[PDB]
């Protein structure tokens, strides 16, 4: 019983740590766009000065 | 951390490059109003009065 509760646990834990991991993987995503439409924005400006 | 690095270099990139196309553009207006115009007022001024 008591292993079956440190399963429940550790399971527990597993889907906090994948809670986690799931907003790091959209964080990273949003990361990705956020680059590509800040530098092309950026583009966008400078080559307006250019 | 990669891409928020790379976010970080993008604005920092960014602000560089813009400071440096707006101290061209106008340093070399500059040189138009300043060196370049005169220049054209005294050329006229030589053909007119002289």
């Amino acid at each position: 019983i008591t292993l079956e509760k440190d399963i429940k646990n550790l399971k527990h834990d597993i889907n906090e740590k994948t809670q986690i991991n799931e907003k790091l993987e959209l964080e990273l995503s949003e990361a990705n766009s956020k680059f590509e439409l800040s530098k092309q924005e950026n583009e966008r400006l400078l080559v307006a000065q250019r | 951390d990669l891409q928020l690095k790379n976010l970080e270099k993008l604005s920092q990139d960014t602000k560089e490059e813009s400071r440096l196309n707006d101290t061209k553009l106008m340093d070399l207006q500059i040189k138009y109003e300043n060196e370049i115009k005169p220049k054209i007022d005294k050329t006229d001024i030589f053909i007119q009065e002289e």
